[PDB]
RNA sequence: AUACAGUGAAACUGCGAAGCUCAUUAAAUCAGUUAUCGUUUAUUUGAUAGUUACAUGGUAUAACUGUGGUAA
RNA sequence: GAUGAUUCAUAAUAACUUUUCGAAUCGCAUGGCCUUGUGCUGGCGAUGGUUCAUUCAAAUUUCUGCCCUAUCAACUUUCGAUGGUAGGAUAGUGGCCUACCAUGGUUUCAACGGGUAACGGAGAGGGAGCCUGAGAAACGGCUACCACAUCCAAGGAAGGCAGCAGGCAAUUACCCAAUCCUAAUUCAGGGAGGUAGUAUAAAUAACGAUACAGGGCCCAUUCGGGUCUUGUAAUUGGAAUGAGUACAAUGUAAAUACCUUAACGAGGAACAAUUGGAGGGCAAGUCUGGUGCCAG
């Protein structure tokens, strides 16, 4: 039934309607802002030990 | 009724419409109520996608069984219990009982591998593995959506602690597990792989942050379909092109097709692709074509015929569409060996004249000698010795994997496209046959298990040219950050992979689990000299094995789970049974590698002698924070060496690598009779004693190996040249020569041995022919104890031998040898070789004369 | 209730489990009767056995506890 | 001793037995004694046990018992047919079976065979074998086959539905109370069983008052003749009650139903039964034919 509620599940337009410590992490995980991609331009690595941060490749 | 995020549908509707795939990271107990959600809204996308389901799991599955009658009779009991109403289903079980879900063990992923699925699940996240990676994900359809369930608590404190930084990884109470750590960060960067909650809210880890809608709608089809309506008038080209699914395969049936008509007895077609771009379905429609055209014996060989049931189905199938029917224009012959499983063997073909598909094991290549095609289907598999052998006067058709299954080497296929350099056509398939092309999952799989990485040739070498040996050293290479993702790391991470796959024979993707996860192993670089990221020159992978890694075994025996093994500990063991080797921590190179096009400067020798240098100490926390990186490579100097008695290798027995560790004062211990099937070819473990550290029990164990290889060369190496079996004698003696003890010495030849070992009568045999009064047969039951004492040594100082002379003797004792298959191997001719012969014994009938 | 003692899941014992649809058969079905000194017989009823012991064993296990295989 | 009748009952002797049985069980009460030791001695039951009789049955078994029949005259020994002896099986007798022996047995007094309004005994997918029990060759179970057919990860597992009930479509819901049946039993159960579900007599009306009109009807091919309280397509008044709307009790395992029984319930009593037939008549209406104004 495509119009009808099949399940759970009712879809109209472009948009789907859904019937629906650890609880803490989920809140603090969906509540991050930057993205894994953008945290990973931060980050620099030390290729030797007295060696400079090396951020991106050339 | 909860709006889910537009996000989630609209990556399924554009992968559906780009034919691209989707990754969903569901993280929740009940993730599980989400599945047939998610499943409702790719079907609703596009109802052509396929409705198969692929299920993995490790041992149990999430709250249900996979039996119908075991469910409806809990559903049954349920409802007459009164818990539940007679007619009340959730929407969990309805998904299961009405779709098809195939249900698979993590260990059991070989049976996935043909099978076409619209979606695959995964159930646990802590097992996963790297082929049941490249395994599962390749098994499913364009369009279709790959879901990992993120259940385990543990893991869900691993993403938060990412989240929260990149830096810091979470560490539980030795599997340090950086692989699956490394699993979650890539995740992140692919565009098309979104981390989902039980309550379908996105996680914004996710790369897929910003996914739009596409505007409602390929050029490969259109390649595709005006070629095969220019075709359709041509049969047999039409009908069988028609089956073609790509532009690629297309193309590649149509070279075959003209290999096929131009009727060249020494013409070679070789095909090389990935796994899933349809090289099976090539051959068999070829195959089909090939027997519509004429040819009477077709030949195929691979190193199993249960491979080759896909190309066998193909057959069939470009037999329907050229007309053929069964029991009446073609016979179908299974194996009666329980083996093969009843594999198909033989199709006889009936119509215009009688023809012949037969399957024929690669060893036997004598049948080929009438055969005028043989398709060779995984040569990569195959002995690179036999595969030469299958190439004779015929037309040859040749498929290899590039890294699919274990497949081979990309420089192995090089050097046999070398070789080739017999007229030699090339033909590639790099167009998958099973989704839109450059589909952000395929890139996003191969970066994660680096199969597509690819050695490059790097110009400022050659501007400063390639460096001295000496000047090169070696770092350590702290793995924690190498499997980091900083982009620094993969790149480094690639160039290490880059030369690992290319220089030895076979390499499985769960070897990048191995070094990963696994505390004994140690990565060593040498680098070359510091004047951008720093090129391998040649790394090498160490394996702890003895004393040190039974304090880990220990804790593995206490989990319940015993991880591994110390081959080298364990197989000195049960030949000998000497229990203080076992005692004695030593360490394994795992493997050498080293550029194929930098070979023989002596990189590799040079980085296991500063290897040998660093272990016995001539050159005197880095683990990262567990819930600013440490630097990816640290020298020598800065770490304490363990304390190690010896250093081991093992590999297959070939005389390049066998002089490579004969250089490197290495010792042979044991030789395995049984060859290696993937390559026929004899595994070898060689030792090395170290400085300051007790070596009477690698001189012990080298003497008795060498009566153990003479002896043993009738049986299984007779193969072996002579010459090599020599190099194998020699590199054993050379152990005597690191002993300068005289504790344990030969003895010499007595009187009264003599007599016992040989009559007078055979004394009397012996003589004569050194007076040529005998022919050589009469001298024959002589020869093998001959040998024995001589490469024994019972002789002693008296009587020595050429090189050439010791390999002729050698081989007639103990390779059996006939004197005419002896003249072949040595590039002399036989008259010499006899007359050579007559020589050796001369001085040995002279030398009993003279004890005598 | 200092063996337990009320009730009591499970398990071991004891008793009992003995309408339909096809075909068709002349005193071989069946009905009446006689005999069983030629016979078996749960159960009901009544009779009927003077020919370590202040109590033997697991030569015993279920239910039960715990470890696993299997699509089942 | 018993019967009409016995080698029947019973008793004894000598042995035999894969020699049986002759309470190592449970509930309630704590009496009588004394030799104060918890010493001796004990009341009512349940569950068990040998044999006999009795009872519930069963298996063989005597004689009798309405069709037409010869256009059904021989049948039987046809892998026992008639009988004897010995054995095997059998709760047991017994050609029930087996070894030897004799050729017998029914029949024109109707054997044997045939037809029949002789509804006037079998199986549980099909044949074979086996298991329990006092009682079965079990609508139970097991094995081998012969086919059917289900599922599966294709390595195996399991079924008797090859059923039942329907059409050419609702068999369901409530109970062991009433009569009975089985059990460690008063108490628990029984789709045994019970309860419920889905051609016949009435009503649509009965009774008065007033007003206004002269016509109503019968018979007669014919012409006409015969006879008197009639018509309303008028107004009006007070009574009765049934279907329905339903408060109850009763009823019943409960419940439906039945019987009985408070209140309401009629003028268009619209609280509005049908069916068929025979005649009319009407237009600034329509069609057709003719000798105005006609005829169809």
């Amino acid at each position: 039934a495509p119009m009808s509620d099949v399940g759970g599940v009712l879809m109209d337009k472009d948009a789907v309607y859904i019937d629906i410590e650890g609880e803490k992490l989920m809140t603090g995980l969906q509540s991050v802002e930057q993205s894994i991609a953008e945290k990973f331009d931060g980050v620099g690595l030390q290729l030797f030990s007295n060696g400079t941060e090396l951020h991106e490749v050339a | 009724k909860k709006a889910i995020d537009s996000r989630i549908p609209s990556l399924i509707r554009n992968g559906v419409q780009t034919k691209q795939r989707s990754i969903f990271v569901i993280v929740g107990d009940r993730a599980r109520n989400q599945l047939p959600n998610l499943h409702y809204l790719m079907m609703s996308a596009d109802l052509k996608m396929n409705k198969s389901v692929l299920w993995a799991y490790k041992k149990k599955l999430l709250g249900f069984t996979s039996h119908r009658k075991k469910r409806e009779n809990k559903i049954k009991k349920e409802i007459k219990r009164g818990t539940r109403e007679v007619n009340e289903m959730d929407p969990f079980e309805s998904f299961i009982s009405n779709q098809n879900i195939r249900y698979v063990y993590y260990k059991e992923s070989e049976k996935i591998l043909g099978n076409t699925y619209g979606m695959c699940i995964l159930q646990d996240f802590e097992a996963l593995t790297p082929n049941l990676l490249a395994r599962t994900i390749e098994t499913v359809e364009g369009g279709g959506i790959v879901v990992i369930l993120l259940k385990s608590m543990s893991s869900l404190k691993q993403l938060y602690t990412m989240t929260m930084d990149v830096h810091a990884r979470y560490r539980t109470e030795d599997v340090v597990a950086r692989f699956n750590e490394r699993f979650i960060l890539s995740l992140g960067s692919n565009p098309n792989c979104l981390v989902v909650d039980d309550e379908l809210n996105v996680l914004p880890l996710s790369g897929a942050k910003n996914v739009k809608p596409l505007p409602p709608k390929p050029p490969k089809q259109l390649e595709l379909q005006e070629l095969k309506e220019s075709l359709e008038d041509v049969q047999p080209a039409g009908s069988l092109v028609s089956l073609s699914k790509t532009v690629n395969q297309a193309h590649a049936i149509l070279s075959f097709i003209d290999a096929i008509s131009e009727k060249t007895l020494n013409f070679t077609v070789a095909l090389t692709a990935g796994r899933g771009r349809g090289k099976s379905a090539a051959l068999g429609i070829s195959i089909a074509a090939a027997v519509s055209h004429g040819y009477s014996n077709i030949f195929v060989t691979s190193p199993s015929p249960e491979n080759l049931k896909t190309l066998f189905e193909f057959i069939f199938k470009g037999f329907d569409a050229l007309g053929y029917q069964e029991h009446i224009d073609y016979d179908i012959i299974q194996s009666t060996n329980p083996d093969f499983n009843k594999a198909i063997v033989r199709v006889d073909i009936k119509r215009d004249h009688r023809q012949t598909i037969q399957y024929i094991v690669p060893q036997d290549h004598q049948v080929l000698g009438q055969a005028e095609l043989v398709v060779i289907d995984e040569a990569a598999a195959i002995p690179l010795p036999i595969v030469k052998n299958l190439l004779g006067p015929y037309l040859v058709f040749m498929a290899s994997t590039i890294n699919g299954y274990e497949g081979t080497g990309r420089s192995l296929s090089l050097k046999l496209i070398q070789q080739l350099r017999r007229q030699l056509r090339e033909i590639s398939l790099d167009e998958p046959i099973r989704y839109a092309p450059g589909d952000p999952i395929e890139k996003w799989l191969n970066k994660l298990l680096c199969l597509d990485v690819t050695l490059i040739k790097n110009p400022r070498f050659a501007t400063r040219g390639t460096p001295h040996p000496s000047q090169c050293n070696l770092f350590v290479v702290n793995r924690d950050t190498l499997f980091s993702y900083h982009p620094v790391s993969e790149n480094f991470l690639e160039k290490m992979m880059a030369l690992y796959v290319s220089s030895h024979y076979k390499n499985s993707p769960n070897d990048l689990q191995l070094m990963s996860d696994a505390p004994a192993h140690k990565l060593f670089v040498l680098l070359p000299p510091i004047d951008r990221i720093p090129d391998p020159l040649c790394v090498i992978q160490i394996a702890l094995e003895g004393e040190i890694s039974k304090e880990s075994v220990r804790n593995s025996l206490s989990r319940g789970q015993r991880a591994g093994g110390d081959l080298i500990p364990w197989l000195i063991s049960q030949q000998f049974q000497d229990e203080e080797f076992a005692s004695l921590s030593g360490a394994r190179i795992v493997r050498i590698a080293t550029n194929p096009e930098y070979a023989s400067m002596g990189y590799g020798s040079r980085a296991i002698e500063l290897l040998r240098d660093y272990f016995e100490g001539k050159f005197t926390d880095y683990s990262i924070k567990r819930v600013t990186l440490p630097p990816l490579l640290l020298k020598l100097s800065e770490q304490p060496p363990h304390y190690l008695h010896y250093l081991g290798v093992s590999y297959g027995l070939t005389q390049s690598l066998h002089k490579f560790w004969k250089n490197n004062s290495f010792v042979p211990v044991y030789l395995r009779q049984t060859a290696n099937d993937l390559t026929g070819e004899h595994t070898c473990v060689m030792l090395n004693v170290l400085e300051g550290r007790e070596s009477n029990w690698l001189v012990e164990f080298a003497k008795d190996f060498r009566k153990r290889f003479l002896s043993l060369l009738s049986y299984d190496f007779h193969k072996f040249t002579a010459v090599q079996a020599l190099s194998v004698i020699e590199s054993s003696k050379k152990a005597q020569d690191l002993s300068d003890d005289e504790k344990h010495d030969n003895k010499e030849l007595t009187r009264t041995h003599l007599d016992d070992i040989f009559s007078p009568f055979d004394l009397k045999r012996l003589d004569s022919y050194s007076n040529n009064l005998l022919d050589y047969h009469v001298i024959g039951d002589m020869i093998p104890m001959l040998a024995l004492l001589y490469f024994g040594d019972k002789m002693g100082d008296s009587v020595k031998l050429s090189s050439v002379q010791s390999a002729i003797l050698l081989a007639i004792g103990l390779q059996r040898k006939n004197i005419d298959t002896i003249a072949k191997e040595l590039n002399l001719p036989s008259n010499q070789t006899i007359a050579m012969f007559a020589k050796i014994m001369r001085k040995m009938s002279q030398y009993f004369r003279q004890l005598l």
